[PDB]
C-alpha cells in the first residue's frame, strides 16, 4: 500500500519535472502588503503582539513542498533551453548540424 | 485492466487504403457508408488541419453509433488525445455548465515535448561513503562499469544522499541521471555472498549493460491543455489536478495560455496534437450548452467534436418546442450529420459469431441460428447478452459446447422487453400505476 | 503547417481612408453597409470619448455578425481589449451573474503602464544572520562585488530555495522574490558526479535598472487588491490557499481602484485604453441580466459593449409575456444602435467559396465549384463550407490533388443536412 | 475620478432656486418641472434629517429622465452624505440573503460622523543620533519655518525610526498617539509653523462598515472583498445600541442618506415584504424607486398589481409621476447633449435631430450624435452638416425600422417554435 | 431626533385594573384590541407559560406592528423581544428551520451574576525570586514574585504565582506600567503607562492611562443579561485558542452552521444546574413574526413542533390577508394564510378600522410629535383626504405640507401647502387612474 | 475526482496484478427502487454499462406503466 497509495504529496515531489516545464504564466498584478494584511500579522493588527510573533515562527518552522509551484508562478524565469529558441538561426544551425 | 465490455470486441474501423470500408475487418461489421464517412473524418483528424468541425451520428438505437465511435478512437490510437463524456457529465454543481464544456474542449488538445537527456547505466563495482559522526561532511566515491569501459566518480552531497536513500549495492545493476538525479536498480548481477539472512531473493540476474557509460536518450512528455491551464490556474491547482475541484478559472488565464502556445508552436518549441471529442445522449444537453458549443468549434485551438443522439424530433430541454433531433437548428445548420441503418440478419448474424469468439463462447451452428433469429426478432443487444448466460448454463450442464437447449432455458428464464410488457399488461393490478393505485391482496 | 478555422480567411474590414467600403477587400463579400457602419464604429471607439455605446447586429443565421466581430478585433489591433462572449457563459454558480458581468465590464477596459524594475543577480559569497532575523548576504558579478541587507522574508525565501553559498541567485526588488538559477561554473570540477546544474557567472555589475511597459486590465488590478496572489512564502501560500472561491467584489473596491488609475494617469504614468466587449447569443441573457445591462450602459467607465442577435419575436428568457424584437427588452432596446446584416445571393456565396477553398489550400474545378455552389444555395452556404475539408481528403484518396465533381457528388452522399435528416426520421 | 464621458454626464445638480422653483434650463436638467420641485422637496426633506423611512416613486414612460432625476439628486445632495444607488438585479446572491442584502443596502445609506483629534508633528528634517545601549540613548532634530529643535527619543520611537530609516533634509509627520510615521518628499513644500499641532481628522462610516469591521478578527476586508456572509442580528443589535450611546455622549453624528432601486420591477414579493418593515424602524434612510411598466404581476406572484409593487407598499410610499417631453424639451435636450459631447451641429441638422428623436426616442438621436460625428470626421469636416446625419440614419437603425425588417422576413429568423428558413433557395 | 412610524406610541395606555383610556401613550381608539394587548402583557410579565401564541389579525394599515412596538415598549429593555419579518427565515447558509430555531431561542433571556477580585494598578517593584535550594526545582527554578501597584488609596506588595509571572512577561510590562490582574482566571492586562510617567520622554509612542482609582484590590459583582442563542454560539463557534490554525479559524467567515440538538440539550442541563444554585434566572420573552403570510409551509410545520419544546417564547403575528393561498402549497386555501392546523393553536386577537374622528386625532398627534403646527382647516382637509384614499398617506403628507410651509416662512401649514403637496405627490388610486 | 487519478490508479493496479500479488474480484452493485433514478442518472448508467471495467448491476422496480423521472 505504499506505493498502491500514494498521497498528494509524494505525487508533488515526484513529478516534478512537469511542474518546472508547465508552470509558465504569472500574475498580471500583485500588492505585497496584502501576503500579510490577509492573515492579520502586520505591526498595527488586531492580533497580539505576542501571538503574531507565535504564528510567524510557526510559520518559518513548518515546511511546504509546494514552495517550487509558488516561485515558479512568482517569476517567469525562462530556462537554458532559449538560447536554443531565442535565435531561429541558431534553430536552423541546430537541425542542419 | 479490462474486461469483455460492449465495445470490447472493435479493434478499429477496418479500412482499405482508399478508404473503402472491408465487409468485415478489425470487429465492425457493416454500416458501411457510416464506416467510410467516419475514415474520412479519421483521415482529417490526422491530418491536423482542420480545425473544430462538427459532425453527428443519427440513427436508431442498437445501430453501432457509439461502436462507431470506439472504432474511430482505436484508429486514432494512442498519442492522440480521445474524450468520451456523456451529456449528464455537463450538468454538474461545482462549475457552471459552460466551465465544465471549456474544461473538457481543453482535454480534448494535447502537447508534446521532446527533451534529450544524458543517461549513465552502469554495473556497480563498488561503492564507498565516508560519512563524519556527529558531523555533516560526507564523502563518497562510486566505480561504475560497462563490458567496454569502467570508470570511476566522486560523489557529491545530494548525489551521495540520493544513493544513501536508495540504499545501492554492489551487486545491483543501477542508472543514474545526471539531470534529474533518481536511481533505478534494474536488477542484480550476482549474490549477495550468502548473508544468512535475504538468502534466495536475487535470483533474477540481469546481463551487464552495454556500450558508451554515460549514453543520451529522448523523452517525450505528453500533456493536455487542460493540464496545463489547472497547472497555471493557481498555486494549488496542481492538487486539484487529481483532487478535482479546479474552481471557475479566469478568462484571462485562458487567453493567456493561448498566446503562449500558439507561441510555442511557432517556435517549434511543443507540437500540438489535437483530438477527438465524443459526447454521448447530446440532446441531454442545454440550449445554453448548445449556445456555447457554437462559438466554442468557432476557436482555432478547438478539437473535432462528435456528437450521438437518437431522440429524433423532440422538445429541446429549456425550450417548449420539438426540434429536429433534439439539437436547436443553430448547431444542426453547422454540423455534418453521418447516418446509420438498420441492420439485415446476416450481418447480426456475423455479429453474434464474433461476439461468441471474444467471449470464447463455442456455439453450435443451430444455436447460432436460433440466437440470431431471437436477435432479429426482438434486439441484437439481448441476443448479445444472452450468449454469456446460456455458456453459463451449458457449463452447468458440464458440457464443453453449448447447445440450442441451453438457449432455450436463457429464453425462458430471462425476459426481452416485449414479454416484460405483455405481462405487465396482463397483470397490470399487481404493479403501481402513475395514478398510484395497485392490489396488494390476492382476495 | 497551419491549421484553419471558421474565420481564417477574415483579416479586416477592408474600407479605405474615406470610410467606404469595396465590394470585395478584406475577405469581406458584400454587406457593404454594414461595414461601412462598423467602420464608423471602430472610428468612435478609437477616440476614446464615449463610455457605454451599445450596438445590435441583427439579422439571420449564417449572415456574418461572427465574422464581422472578429474583424472588428483583427481591425482594431492586439492593444486593444476585444472580448468575446456567449450569454451562457455569464451563468456562473460560483458567484451571481452581477459579478460575472461586472468583472467582464472591467476586462474589457485596458491600463498600459511604466515600471522601472530593479535587478539583482550575484555568486553568492557569505550568508550571515543579523541576530526570524535578517540576513547578509554577499554577492559578486562580473563587474565586481556587492554585500546585500535582506528582510526576513527574503530570509525565510532563501532558507526554503537551498540556496547554498557559492549559488547565483536572482532578487526581484518589486516582489521580493528569490530564484535560484543553478551552481556556478567556477565549481564545475568540484565534483565527478552529483546533481548540480552549473550557470556561468552573470555578466555585468550586480545591481540592474530597466523600465518596461506592462499591459494590465481593471480586472486583474481588482483581483490583486482582493485576494494574495504570489510569494515564495508560507504566509503567502496560506493567505492564497485561504477563500478559494471567487467572491462579489463591491462597488467601494472599483471606486477605490477608479480612483488609484486616475491618479497614474494624472501623474502620466498610466495611460488608458478603451475596449470593446462581445456578447453573443444574446437572447440566452435573462431578464435579470439586461435589466442590469441597462445600469451598466449608464456607468461613467464601461467599454463600447456590441451585442449580436439572430432571433425575431421572441420572448424573453425568464420572462412569460414579453415579446420583444430580438428577445431584448424594450428598456435596453432603447439603449442600442441596430445594425441590419443582410443575406447572401448566389454570386456572393460562390465568391466566398472561392475564396475559403484557397485559404485552406484546395485546388477547385470550375464545374465542381459551380456544383457546390448551386448545392449551397440549394441549401446552405455553411453545409458547402463544412465539406470542402471531406472533399480535399476524398481527392488525395485518389491519389488527385484538384477537386472534382465525383468528389463532391460521393462526399454529398456520404455526408447529409440536417433537412435531409429530418426527411430522413419523418 | 477620471473617467470617459457618459449619457448622464452633464447633469451637474437638480437646478432649484431659493423658492424651490425649478428654472427651464439649469445644471443640466431642463424641464421636468414638477419631477424637479418633488425631488427638491425630497432633497430638502433629507437635509433636514427629522423624517425617516419615506419612500418615493418615480412613474411614467420609460426613458423620461427617472434615472436623470435621482442622478440629479444625488449631485445636488452634495458629497458628505451617503447616497447608494443599487439595481434590483444585484440584490439576488448566491452568497448573502435577500433580506440580507436589502438590509445591508438600507444601512449602507445611513453615515455616522466620529470624531478622532490626534496629536501628530510636521516638520523638516534634520540630522538623527541613534546610540547602543550604554535601553537605547538617540536624539532627533526637527526644524520647522520658526522653530529648529532637539527630541530626545525613547525604545518605541528608536525602533519605529530604524523600521522606517527615515533619511535627513527630507520631511516626515509623526504621530504622538498612534505613533505612525509618514514620509513625505524633500522640501515645492516646507513646514508652515508650529512643529506640534493640534488638529482633528473626521471620519465618515456607515452602519454597515461598523457592523463589518466589528463582525470578524479582521472583517474589514470583507468591506472590500465582499465576503461578509450574513451577520448575526445581536451584532447589528448591538451596533445600534452603542450608536445611540455615542449620539447621546455627541461624540458622533449622524447623516442619512438616500437610497435608490433603480429597478424595483425585479425584486420578489419576500423583498417588497421585508422593505415594508424596514422603513418603519428608526435610522431608516430614504428610499427613491423607480418603475416604467404601468401594470404587471409582480415577481414571485401570480396577479397583476398596480406598479409592479404590492398595494401595502404603495401605500407606504408617494408617486412623482413625469410626462412625456414635448418637441421643445427635446430640441434643448439634445442641444445640452451634443455641447456635452462636443460636437457641432449645424440648425438645420439639430432641427432633424429633433425631429428623429421625437419620432423614434430620445436615446436614439444622442447615440447618432456621436456617430455622426465620427462620420464627419472621416470626411474632414468640422460642422456636422444634414447629410451626415441622414447617413447615420441610414446606417443606423432604429427599433421601429429594425422591427418591420425582421417582420417582412419572418422566415428567414428563428421563430418561437424554433423554425427557421436557412435555404436561400425556395 | 427621527420620527419614525411608531415613534409617538409611547405605550399601551392602560390602567391599573386594565382599562385602557381613549387617548394615551400615543394610542387612539383601539379599546379591545389593547384590553387584549394588556392581558397578553400581563401574562409575559407573569414568566411561566411556555409555547403559548397569539396573532394579530387585521387589514393593512390597522395597527399590527404599532401594537407590537407597544407591547416591546411596555415590557421594558428587561424582557427579551426579538423582532422579525416573515422573509428573513430565507437563508442560503442553513435550512430556514434552523434560522427559526436561532431566532426562536434568542427570545429566552438568562441573567447570570458573577463576582470577580481584580488586582489593579502601577507597578512599582518586579523581584522574582528562585527556590530557596536548586534541588527544589527544574532548569530556571523560578519561585514567586513580587509586585507592588500603587492606587489612589495606596499601596500593596502582592505575591503572586510562578504563571502569573509567565502572563507579566508575556504582556512585556516594566516598571510604572498600569496593569490589571483577575484572580479569577491568572488572566494579566497592561492597561498602559501611568500620567505621572507622561513627559519622561519628549517624544516617544507610548499610551500613557491615569493612575487608577479606588483601591488596588477592588471586588465587584457582575451582572449581565445573555442569551441561550448566545451560549450556543459560544459552544459552536468559541474564540479561545492562540495556535495558528486557530487563526486561521478566525479569519475565517462565521458562517451559520446547523448547531445539533445535542449541544442544546447540554446548554440546557448547565443552564439549569446553575439556576437551581440561584445564580442565575431564565427571562422567556417575546419573539415578533411579522407578515405570517410570508412563511413557507415547512416553517409553519415546524412552529408547529416548536411550541411543543419545553423552553419556548411567546410568538406574536401579524397577517393582512384572509382566504389567500399558503406559500409552498397548492391547494390549501387557509384563513389568514396560515395552515389550519397552525390557526387551532392560535388566538386571534381581531382589529378594527377607525372612523373621521379616531384619524383626525391621529393626525393631530403625528403632526405635534413631528414638530409641526397645522391649521384646523387644513387638518380637516387632510382628515378628509386620509378617510378618502388612506390614512398612512395624511401622515406621510404632514412632512411635505411641512416643508413647503417652512419654504414660505410659515409657522403652521395652510391649505394652500396641503393643496400644492398634493398636485405634487399622488395616491395608488390616483396613479392608477393617471395611468389608465 | 479527475479522470486522471482514476487512470493512475488503474495503471499501477493493473502493475501490481501483473506482477502476479493481487486479484481482480468484480462485485455486485444492487441499487433498490431504480424508479427513483432521474433522467441524467439513467443515460449515464448508459454510458457507464460501457466502461471497460464495471461491475455487474442488479436493479429492482415495484413499478407498472409511469412517467420516467426527468
Ligand atoms: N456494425 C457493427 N459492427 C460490429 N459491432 C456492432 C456494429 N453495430 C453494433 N455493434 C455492437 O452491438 C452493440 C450495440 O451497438 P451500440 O453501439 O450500443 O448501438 P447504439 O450506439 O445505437 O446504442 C455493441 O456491442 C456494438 O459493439
Ligand atoms: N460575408 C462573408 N464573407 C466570407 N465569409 C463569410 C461571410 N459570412 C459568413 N462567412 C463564413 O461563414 C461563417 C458563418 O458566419 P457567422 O458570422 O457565423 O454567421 P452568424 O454569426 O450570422 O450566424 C463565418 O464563420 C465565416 O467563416
Ligand atoms: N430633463 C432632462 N434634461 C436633460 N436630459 C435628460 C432629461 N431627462 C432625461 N434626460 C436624458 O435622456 C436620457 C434618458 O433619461 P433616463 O433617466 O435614462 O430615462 P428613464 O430613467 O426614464 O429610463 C438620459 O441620457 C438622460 O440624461
Ligand atoms: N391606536 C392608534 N393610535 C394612534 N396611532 C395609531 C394607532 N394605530 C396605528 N396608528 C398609527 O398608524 C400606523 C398604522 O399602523 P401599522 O401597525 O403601521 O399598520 P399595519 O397594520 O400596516 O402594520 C402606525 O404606524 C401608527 O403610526
Ligand atoms: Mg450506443
Ligand atoms: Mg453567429
Ligand atoms: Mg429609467
Ligand atoms: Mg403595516
Amino acid at each position: 500500500d505504499n506505493e498502491l497509495i500514494k498521497p498528494l504529496q509524494t505525487r508533488v515531489l515526484d513529478n516534478r519535472k512537469i511542474i518546472d516545464t508547465f508552470a509558465v504564466l504569472t500574475p498580471s498584478a500583485v500588492s505585497l502588503d496584502m501576503r500579510k494584511l490577509a492573515l492579520g500579522l502586520n505591526d498595527d493588527s488586531s492580533v497580539g503582539e505576542n501571538t503574531r510573533l507565535k504564528v510567524m515562527q510557526n510559520c518559518f518552522e513548518v515546511s511546504n513542498p509546494l514552495h517550487q509551484l509558488q516561485t515558479k508562478l512568482t517569476i517567469a524565469f525562462p530556462d537554458k533551453s532559449l538560447l536554443q529558441y531565442d535565435c531561429g538561426k541558431l534553430q536552423k544551425l541546430a537541425i542542419l548540424l | 485492466l479490462s474486461l469483455i465490455a460492449a465495445h470490447s470486441h472493435i479493434t478499429g474501423l477496418g479500412l482499405d487504403e482508399n478508404l473503402q470500408p472491408r465487409p468485415t475487418s478489425e470487429g465492425m461489421v457493416g454500416q458501411l457508408q457510416a464506416r467510410r464517412a467516419a475514415g474520412v473524418i479519421l483521415k482529417m483528424v490526422q491530418n491536423g488541419t482542420i480545425a473544430g468541425r462538427a459532425v453527428l451520428v443519427a440513427g436508431p438505437p442498437s445501430t453501432g453509433k457509439t461502436a462507431l465511435a470506439m472504432g474511430v478512437s482505436q484508429s486514432l490510437g494512442k498519442d492522440v488525445p480521445f474524450t468520451a463524456i456523456a451529456g449528464s457529465e455537463i450538468f454538474s454543481l461545482e462549475l457552471s455548465k459552460t466551465e465544465a464544456l471549456t474544461q473538457a474542449f481543453r482535454k480534448s488538445i494535447g502537447i508534446k515535448i521532446k527533451e534529450e537527456t544524458e543517461l549513465i547505466e552502469g554495473e556497480v563495482v563498488e561503492i564507498q561513503i565516508d560519512r563524519s559522526i556527529t558531523g555533516g561532511h560526507k564523502q563518497g566515491k562510486l566505480t561504475i562499469k560497462t563490458t567496454d569501459m569502467e570508470t570511476i566518480y566522486e560523489l557529491g552531497n545530494k548525489m551521495i544522499d540520493g544513493l544513501t536513500k536508495e540504499k545501492v549495492l554492489a551487486g545491483d545493476v543501477i542508472s543514474i541521471d545526471k539531470a534529474s538525479g533518481k536511481i533505478t536498480k534494474l536488477g542484480r548481477s550476482f549474490a549477495r555472498s550468502r548473508d544468512y539472512d535475504a538468502m534466495g531473493a536475487d535470483t533474477r540476474f540481469v546481463q551487464c549493460p552495454e556500450g558508451e557509460l554515460q549514453k543520451r536518450k529522448t523523452v517525450v512528455h505528453t500533456v493536455s491543455l487542460h493540464e496545463i491551464d489547472v497547472i497555471n490556474s493557481r498555486t494549488q491547482g496542481f492538487l486539484a489536478l487529481f483532487t478535482g475541484d479546479t474552481g471557475e478559472i479566469r478568462s484571462e488565464v485562458r487567453d493567456q495560455i493561448n498566446t503562449k502556445v500558439a507561441e510555442w508552436k511557432e517556435e517549434g518549441k511543443a507540437e500540438i496534437v489535437p483530438g477527438v471529442l465524443f459526447i454521448d445522449e447530446v440532446h441531454m444537453l442545454d440550449i445554453e450548452c448548445f449556445s456555447f458549443i457554437n462559438r466554442a468549434l468557432e476557436d482555432e485551438f478547438a478539437p473535432i467534436v462528435m456528437m450521438a443522439t437518437n431522440r429524433g424530433v423532440s422538445k429541446t430541454r429549456g425550450t417548449n418546442y420539438k426540434s429536429p433531433h433534439g439539437l436547436p437548428l443553430d448547431l444542426l445548420d453547422r454540423s455534418i450529420i453521418i447516418t446509420t441503418k438498420s441492420y439485415n440478419e446476416q450481418e447480426i448474424k456475423t455479429i453474434l459469431s464474433i461476439r461468441a469468439q471474444e467471449e470464447e463462447v463455442e456455439l453450435s451452428s443451430d444455436a447460432l441460428d436460433l440466437l440470431t433469429k431471437t436477435g432479429v426478432e426482438t434486439s441484437l443487444r439481448y441476443s448479445s447478452n444472452l450468449i454469456s448466460v446460456a455458456q453459463q448454463i451449458a457449463m452447468k450442464r458440464k458440457n464443453n459446447t453449448v447447445e440450442v437447449e441451453d438457449v432455450k432455458r436463457a429464453y425462458l428464464l430471462f425476459l426481452d422487453s416485449a414479454r416484460s410488457v405483455k405481462y405487465v399488461q396482463e397483470n397490470e393490478s399487481q404493479y403501481i400505476d402513475d395514478q398510484g393505485n395497485v392490489q396488494i391482496s390476492i382476495a | 503547417v497551419t491549421r484553419t478555422a471558421a474565420h481564417t480567411h477574415i483579416k479586416g474590414l477592408g474600407l479605405d481612408e474615406s470610410g467606404v467600403a469595396k465590394r470585395v477587400e478584406g475577405g469581406f463579400v458584400g454587406q457593404i453597409e454594414a461595414r461601412e457602419a462598423c467602420g464608423v464604429i471602430v472610428d468612435l471607439i478609437k477616440a476614446k470619448k464615449m463610455s457605454g455605446r451599445a450596438i445590435l447586429l441583427a439579422g439571420g443565421p449564417s449572415t456574418g455578425k461572427t465574422a464581422l466581430a472578429l474583424a472588428i478585433s483583427q481591425e482594431l489591433g492586439p492593444k486593444v481589449p476585444f472580448c468575446p462572449l456567449v450569454g451562457s457563459e455569464l451563468y456562473s454558480v460560483e458567484v451571481k451573474k452581477t459579478e460575472t458581468l461586472m468583472e467582464n465590464f472591467r476586462r474589457a477596459i485596458g491600463l498600459r503602464i511604466k515600471e522601472t524594475k530593479e535587478v539583482y543577480e550575484g555568486e553568492v559569497t557569505e550568508l550571515t544572520p543579523e541576530d526570524i532575523s535578517h540576513v547578509i548576504v554577499g554577492l559578486k558579478s562580473a563587474k565586481g562585488t556587492k554585500t546585500l541587507r535582506l528582510d526576513p522574508t527574503i530570509y525565510e525565501s532563501i532558507q526554503r530555495e537551498k540556496v547554498s553559498i557559492g549559488d547565483v541567485i536572482y532578487i526581484e526588488a518589486n516582489t521580493g522574490a528569490v530564484k535560484r538559477v543553478g551552481r556556478s561554473d567556477a565549481y564545475a570540477t568540484e565534483f565527478d558526479l552529483e546533481t548540480e546544474e552549473y550557470v556561468p557567472l552573470p555578466k555585468g555589475e550586480v545591481h540592474k535598472k530597466k523600465e518596461i511597459v506592462q499591459d494590465v486590465t481593471l480586472h486583474d488590478l481588482d483581483v490583486a487588491n482582493a485576494r494574495p496572489q504570489g510569494g515564495q512564502d508560507v504566509i503567502s501560500m496560506m493567505g492564497q490557499l485561504l477563500k478559494p472561491k471567487k467572491t462579489e467584489i463591491t462597488e467601494k473596491l472599483r471606486q477605490e481602484v477608479n480612483k488609484v488609475v486616475a491618479k497614474y494617469i494624472d501623474q502620466g504614468v498610466a495611460e488608458l485604453i478603451p475596449g470593446v466587449l462581445f456578447i453573443d447569443e444574446v437572447n440566452m441573457l435573462d431578464i435579470e441580466i439586461f435589466t442590469y445591462l441597462n445600469k451598466a450602459l449608464e456607468s461613467n467607465i464601461a467599454p463600447v459593449v456590441v451585442l449580436a442577435s439572430n432571433r425575431g419575436m421572441t420572448t424573453v428568457r425568464g420572462t412569460e409575456d414579453v415579446i420583444s424584437p430580438h428577445g431584448v427588452p424594450p428598456d435596453l432596446i432603447d439603449r442600442l444602435l441596430i445594425v441590419r446584416t443582410l443575406p447572401y445571393d448566389k454570386d456572393e456565396i460562390r465568391t466566398i467559396i472561392e475564396r475559403r477553398a484557397t485559404v485552406e489550400r484546395l485546388q477547385v474545378e470550375s464545374s465542381a465549384l459551380d456544383l457546390l455552389a448551386t448545392m449551397g444555395t440549394e441549401t446552405s452556404l455553411r453545409y458547402a463550407l463544412q465539406l470542402l475539408a471531406p472533399c480535399g481528403i476524398l481527392a488525395q484518396t485518389s491519389n488527385r490533388k484538384e477537386i472534382v465533381v465525383n468528389d463532391v457528388n460521393e462526399a454529398k452522399l456520404l455526408f447529409l443536412d440536417a433537412k435531409r435528416s429530418t426527411k430522413i426520421l419523418e
